[PDB]
């Protein structure tokens, strides 16, 4: 949540999705470290980070 | 009783690809652990992939790792399931499931899908 504001986040790994752990190995209940952006060269006028 | 419809099950011929949808009626409109599982002649459940709800989020087991790709729509309320270069002992009856939040597992009919050169 809305966590410390000055700290450094290292964080990685499924944050518990469902009800069974991880287990270290990925798949159900497990999602990847970290989204990726990418937006395109001409998305959007206002968009682009 | 969380109604899911299911589409595209069919035959096809070894490494071929279908076109596979399922659409859930409602379901709270808020799933936290959607997935597709399977059940193969002479062969227990087994866990194929996962996909978020709430994100973009994408979880594929070993055996359907890049060739196969799942995305969730939230305005149409249903779940596209593509794949590539199937193998024979791929013959098994699909399921899609919607997680809702605190509550149990929820299932489908499922479809039939055959996969040989017959």
């Amino acid at each position: 949540s809305n966590l410390k504001p000055f700290e450094r986040d290292i964080s990685t790994e499924i944050y518990q999705a469902g009800s069974t752990p991880c287990n270290g190995v990925e798949g159900f209940n497990c999602y990847f470290p970290l989204q990726s952006y990418g937006f395109q060269p001409t998305n959007g006028v206002g968009y682009q980070p | 009783e969380v109604q899911l419809v299911e589409s595209g099950g069919g035959l096809v011929q070894p490494g071929g690809s279908l076109r596979l949808s399922c659409a859930a009626s409602g379901g709270t409109f808020s799933s936290i652990g959607m997935g597709w599982f399977r059940q193969a002649p002479g062969k227990e459940r087994e866990f194929v992939a996962a996909i978020s709800w709430d994100g973009g989020a994408t979880a594929y087991a070993d055996s359907v790792k890049g060739r196969f790709t799942i995305s969730a729509d939230n305005s149409k309320n249903t779940a596209y399931l593509q794949m590539n270069s199937l193998k024979p002992e791929d013959t098994a009856v699909y399921y899609c499931a919607k997680e809702d939040v605190g509550k149990p597992f929820d299932w489908g009919q499922g479809t039939l899908v055959t996969v040989s050169s017959g």
